[PDB]
DNA sequence: TTTTTTTT
């Protein structure tokens, strides 16, 4: 056949550097041949895939051979796969069966990762067809993992001669001439599903992140391909890298299964559409076992701040640090972001322990820069304006695609997380009911399209919503200064109501802070806390589940009876102890206490007051 | 020559399936099925699968179950073989039962030529997201709700053919139930050609699928639930019904279709899981009859029962007297009297009345909740869609007699009015007059007028329901967020007390954890409204019922007074074999009477309370709480 | 179904 002579160098190379790459960290420079010991881990777990970093291979040989492969990948992975098996059989030889009845060939994935660059959607070029690259972005959709045909078999119909080993193409591809010289069977070819090997495969689409190319375009999307362990391997929605080489895909209809090339096909064309084929993700985008995921550093730094009693109020202080000034609204961000103990009683009525926070502020109140912060700094948050949004691009939504299917809403996209709503004031009234309803369920059921399935949809909703007239007129009520349907109100669990207010001194505060906020820009700002810091001691918190103390109890009995003679209830209801169980939860999460203290419930009671006005 | 079970443990094949196809392996895997069969016991010594096969000949059943841990207690290694193969198996084991039914069913192949192995308590259990091509063509034991079912069309089973060119016959090949047969040959004459099918020479067996998507709850937070197709063959076919949780056991095997390929321009082949056992994941038994029996006493057993209604929700209790009776219902007399209890809950908005209509689901046997906005008119009547052209039902069609929560109260308006006038649904979609008889209990609630209740004008005013809608319901509740410190302390004291009691932190606690709120255990509960509906049938006391016409008249004079109907009086009657069927009771009692009386009186009350309410107390003092 | 000007 063709030598290649290349090829085989390359596969050379490349078993050298799979066997004698010779480096290792662990005990400083000592050499541990780190694909040799990934070999043996392979022994221990016998799986198929082989990771290997670029950059091993980049200081392997001058990096000559990462250059080559990178470029001439498709042409060279028959030869790192044969040299790979090769290597196996020098150390792994049980391996290199995939080891009771006979053991057919192990099939091995070099899912190269840590990959010098990632070029956008958007740099892709039909120069790079075939070359190993890196993409980044958002998995906007996903597909179930089906068994492609890898390595096909067909017994012969008409000699019964067996077939095996036979690579398919993008079409299904079938034997053409029998093996057997005696017989003549180009056709007939029943394929030996047992004999033939199938691979995993999954489709998978992804957009343009935001910071990628904004500038007066809509974001371009690709559709990757998860192959072997990839398959699954990344969970819908969220940004990540894809390492992998640039494939483009014929039409398989013009196969046979502008104009296109022809004169092979034969008479007919061919019209191609460029794609990629993944070989590694990689994802950028118990409390003891929190603790164990975190780093010895930031444990020590997890206790530091565990120590500061203060703690609660730079907690405070560094929500939102570029938003000045309403702090108890802060609270409110920080306790919903800690939740609460949900709970479904013995008569298995399910209890919500998310908080639903609302907020109906004046225009230029920094409402929109509140939720921005919010979403931006929150996990499993979505972020949208009611003004122009859909039910079903909210909640859930139905299309069909080869047939009916569903593609998950707002909801869905950030279920068990925050669920930011702008300009929820404007948002439909028929599209608030199914919000309601939904949120009261804590589910979303899809019973149209004849399909009716439904999901979790459990999460909490910081509602954002303009008075009125764009102003809060005092003398009416929350009920009617602003358009929402009562029972909705009755489950937002907050309502932080912002004022406008002629107090000459701080405005003058509120400008000096936004004319320095653009001088010093980043400067300007100065949290008690990093983000990430404060999301780790979040997540820490959330791992603490409060429980009620008889003083607890008791206050809060009591606590509930002021509040209704308060109201003496258009606004205290059953519906407000609840919310104030969960605030006291929220608060003790926040003081990492397992029980509740009458100085948490307190500060509920205080919170709910205020939020009453 | 045949083989030991230990030579068979030395595969010695180049697949599993190739060394089970092995003719000798075959025999050796035969004896040791029917060995099994008729040795392998219960711990008792009788042979669980001799007692089996005795059902399956008595009930003519064409499919013997059978439990995998069974094997695996005994001949594990071909519980193992059946694993890694279990379609050739599978086949030997049904071979195995054809012998084992034979030998005490002489001649049973009458009654069914063939049977069916249904293995049970698989191990293994995946997930569809859990599946993977390593599963393939293995069995594997799954679980979901069933989101679509098609209609059991007949298959064929078995398969002849006639080559166009000569073909007098071709052999009776058997249909995979994947694919079809394609030939592509003739034996008569060396060649291809079309090869009609003999007509002659053909075995139909049922057909069917039903997708089958993954539970809400299984789906990981935020993953996006995904669905799987499993062909239901004959017996299997029709086996439950669309929007049921169910567990199956099949071979989850595959095919090729260019459709997909093109849609994915790749080489890449469906996966069928070839249901070969179905399980669905409540009724009472004789332990439960007789325990029933006895607690069934006149020692307040409607007031514990009430005292059990929604433990989770403090107070209303008329408003837990109301549901418990709606729940046992009353005995219908056709000619067309309807025996349900439509109950209508009206409450300020956060009243609990959404979690009461919940316990109800929860504690329902068969019920169909639904939301008056996020709910479909046509959803809940029927839609029409191409299957091909075919119809569905609607939700209220699905209630038969199972209570139809619903709340949030135009086409749902109408599709009511028919419904309560009779309880079916009529129908003339594409231009097909039919109807949908649904026979099924109602439940209602709402806010007053989409606000706060208002004492001043009647209830009707206080709601915008037509007044036959209002006189159709067998009764109506009223709930109002009246202040009074002493029941805000008793609720919040309630309230945070079931708090705790729920908090995660706080098996074997369970006993306490009830706290005896619920007087009996809500499972016995259940199976008590079950067995009572299914047994208890009330019967009037006509030398009672005479002391009710009189009491009905005075309550039409009274009416005059300042509104009666019929309709009143038969929910009374509904209401009182109510009260019977909560004790246990087929004879209807003047205490039955007595209390239907009473919530009458009462449901007439909530009418015109500024109005004529202290009137209407002093004149019904003693109808209603005089005794 | 969902989005969508446009008229009714
Ligand atoms: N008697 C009661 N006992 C316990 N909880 C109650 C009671 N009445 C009202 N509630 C509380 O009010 C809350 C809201 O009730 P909900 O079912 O939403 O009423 P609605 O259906 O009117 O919206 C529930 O969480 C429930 O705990
Ligand atoms: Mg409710
Ligand atoms: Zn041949
Ligand atoms: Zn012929």
């Amino acid at each position: 056949k063709v030598d290649d002579v290349t090829g085989e160098k390359v596969r050379e190379a490349f078993e050298q550097f799979l066997e004698d790459f010779s480096v290792q960290s662990t005990d400083t420079g000592e050499v541990e041949k780190v694909y040799r010991a990934q070999i043996e881990f392979m022994k221990i777990y016998d799986l198929n895939t082989i990771y290997i970093d670029y950059q091993h291979l980049s200081m392997r040989e001058n990096g000559a051979l990462a250059m080559a492969i990178s470029e001439q990948y498709y042409r060279f992975l028959p030869f790192l796969q044969k040299g790979l098996r090769r290597v196996v059989r020098k150390y792994a030889p049980e391996l290199l069966n995939t080891s009771s009845p006979e053991q057919t060939e192990r099939v091995f994935q070099i899912s190269f990762f840590n990959l010098p660059t990632v070029h956008r959607i958007r740099d892709i070029r039909s120069e790079k067809i075939g070359s190993l690259l890196s993409i980044s972005g958002t998995v906007t959709r996903t597909s179930e993992v089906r068994p492609e045909l890898y390595k096909a078999s067909f017994t012969c119909d008409m000699c019964r001669a067996i077939v095996d080993n036979v690579e398919q193409s993008f079409k299904y591809t079938e034997p053409t001439f029998c093996p057997n010289p005696s017989c003549e069977n180009r056709a007939f070819w029943t394929l030996n599903v047992t004999r033939s090997r199938f691979l995993d495969w999954q489709k998978v689409r992804i957009q343009e992140n935001a910071n990628e190319i904004p500038t007066g375009s809509m974001p371009r999307t690709l559709d990757v391909i998860l192959r072997g362990d990839s398959v699954e391997r990344a969970k819908p929605g969220d940004r990540c890298k894809f390492t992998g080489v640039e494939i483009v895909v014929p039409d398989v209809t013009q196969l046979g299964l502008n104009s296109g090339v022809t004169g092979l096909l034969g008479v007919r064309d061919l019209t191609y559409k460029i794609s990629f084929l993944a070989c590694h993700v990689i994802s950028i985008g118990d409390q003891e076992v929190f603790l164990n995921s975190l780093s010895s550093d930031e444990i020590n730094e997890l206790k530091e701040m565990v120590k500061d009693e203060h703690i609660y109020d730079k907690l405070v202080r560094s929500i939102a640090p570029a938003v000045f000034g309403h702090e108890a609204v802060k609270k409110g961000i920080l306790l919903q972001m800690l939740g609460g103990v949900h709970k479904s009683t013995v008569e298995g009525i399910k209890l919500r322990g998310d908080i639903n926070i609302c907020v109906v502020g004046d225009p230029s109140t920094s409402k929109s820069q509140f939720l921005k912060y919010v979403v931006g700094f929150a996990p499993r948050s979505v972020y949208t304006s009611g003004k122009a949004s859909s039910a079903a691009g909210l909640t859930a939504a139905v299309v069909r695609d080869e047939d009916y299917t569903i593609e998950a809403g707002a909801l869905m996209l950030a279920d068990n997380g925050i669920c930011c709503i702008d300009e929820f004031d404007k948002m439909d009234i028929s599209d608030q009911v199914a919000i309601h309803e939904a949120m009261e369920q804590q589910t979303i059921s899809i019973a149209k399209a004849g399909i009716h399935a439904t999901l979790n949809a459990r999460t909490s909703i910081l509602a954002a919503a303009n008075p009125v007239g764009g102003r809060y007129n005092r003398k009416l009520s929350l009920r009617g200064n602003l358009n929402m349907t009562a029972p909705i109100m009755s489950r937002f669990d907050l309502f932080f109501v912002i004022l406008d207010d002629c107090n000459e001194k701080i405005d003058t505060e509120l400008a000096s802070h936004i004319v320095d906020l653009h001088m010093k820009r980043d400067e300007a700002i100065e949290p008690p806390f990093s983000a990430e810091q404060l999301r780790r001691y979040i997540k820490y918190a959330r791992t603490f589940k409060p429980i009620l103390t008889k003083e607890a109890r008791s206050y809060l009995v009591e606590k509930y009876k002021e509040l209704r003679k308060d109201d003496a209830s258009y606004r205290i209801t059953v519906r407000q102890l609840e919310s104030m169980i969960r605030l006291s939860e929220a608060i003790a999460r926040a003081n990492c206490v397992d029980e509740i203290t009458p100085s948490f419930i307190a500060e509920a009671y205080d919170l709910l007051r205020q939020s009453i006005i | 020559e045949e083989l030991t079970l230990e030579s068979l443990s030395n595969v010695k094949a180049n697949s599993y399936s190739e060394w089970i196809t092995q003719p000798n392996v075959s025999r050796t895997i035969a004896r040791e099925l029917k060995s099994f069969l008729l040795e392998y016991t219960d711990e008792t010594g009788r042979s669980v699968y001799g007692a089996r096969i005795r059902t399956l000949g008595e009930m003519n059943s064409e499919s013997l179950e059978v439990n995998y841990r069974h094997l695996a207690e005994s001949k594990a290694i071909l519980a193992l073989f059946l694993a890694k193969c279990p379609e050739e198996m599978l086949k030997i084991f049904d071979l195995v039962a054809m012998e084992a039914t034979e030998l005490h069913y002489p001649d049973y192949a009458r009654i069914h030529s063939e049977i069916h192995v249904r293995i049970s308590d698989f191990p293994t259990i995946y997930s569809l997201r859990e599946l993977r091509e390593s599963n393939l063509s293995s069995l594997v034991r799954v679980t979901g709700v069933v989101t679509r079912r098609t209609g059991v069309f007949p298959q064929l089973k078995y398969v002849k053919f006639n080559c166009l060119k000569c073909g007098s016959i071709l052999g009776p090949f058997f249909q995979d139930s994947n694919e079809e047969i394609r030939i592509s040959f003739c034996t008569n004459c060396k060649s291809k050609g079309p090869f009609r099918v003999n007509g002659e020479k053909t075995v139909y067996r049922n057909y069917q699928r039903v997708t089958l998507q993954e539970a809400p709850g299984t789906v990981p937070p935020g993953r996006l639930p995904r669905h799987r197709e499993v062909i239901l063959l004959a017996d299997l076919v029709d086996v439950s019904k669309p929007g049921e949780e169910v567990e199956v056991t099949g071979i989850y095997k595959n095919n090729y279709d260019g459709n997909l390929n093109a849609k994915n321009g790749f080489p890449v082949f469906a996966t069928i899981i070839e249901a070969n056992s179905i399980k669905r994941r409540f009724s009472w038994t004789e332990e439960e009859e007789r325990e029933f029996r006895k607690i069934s006493r006149d020692r307040g057993i409607i007031d514990k029962i009430i005292s059990s209604m929604a433990p989770s929700i403090y107070g209303h209790r008329d408003i837990k007297t109301a549901v418990a009776c709606s729940l046992f219902g009353g005995v219908p007399k056709n000619v067309s009297i309807r025996g349900d209890i439509n109950v209508l809950l009206l409450g300020d908005p956060g009243t609990a009345k959404s979690q009461i209509l919940k316990y109800v689901e929860k504690t329902a046997h068969r019920a169909v909740f639904a939301t008056g906005q996020g709910a479909s008119a046509v959803g809940l009547t029927a839609s029409v869609r191409k299957d091909e052209w075919t119809l569905e039902g609607g939700a209220l069609v699905l209630a038969d007699k199972g209570v139809c929560l619903i709340d949030e109260f135009d086409q749902d308006r109408t599709s009511i009015h028919e419904a309560m006038e009779q309880q079916s649904i009529s129908i003339s979609k594409a231009g097909i007059v039919t109807t949908l008889q649904a026979r099924c209990s109602i439940i209602a609630a709402a806010n007053p007028n989409g606000g706060r209740y208002n004492s001043t004008l009647p209830l009707a005013q206080n709601v915008s329901l037509t007044e036959p809608i209002l006189s159709r319901f067998d009764i109506l509740c009223v709930v109002r967020d009246l202040v009074d410190e002493e029941a805000d302390e008793r609720l919040a004291t309630f309230v945070v007390d079931s708090h705790v009691r729920s908090h995660p932190e706080n098996l074997q606690r369970q006993r306490k954890k009830e706290e005896e709120i619920s007087p009996i255990p809500q499972e016995l509960l259940m199976k008590y409204i079950h067995y009572a509906r299914t047994k208890i049938y009330p019967k009037l006391h006509q030398m009672d019922m005479d002391k009710v016409s009189r009491v009905y008249a005075d309550l039409r004079r009274e009416s005059i007074s300042t509104p009666i109907t019929v309709r009143h009086l038969e929910s009374i009657l509904r209401i009182a074999e109510s009260f019977a069927k909560m004790r246990l009771s087929e004879f209807v009692s003047s205490y039955d009477l007595d209390r239907a009386i009473k919530v009458v009186v009462d449901s007439f009350v909530d009418a015109q309370k500024v109005s004529v309410r202290r009137q209407l107390r002093r004149s019904f003092a003693i109808y209603t709480l005089g005794h």
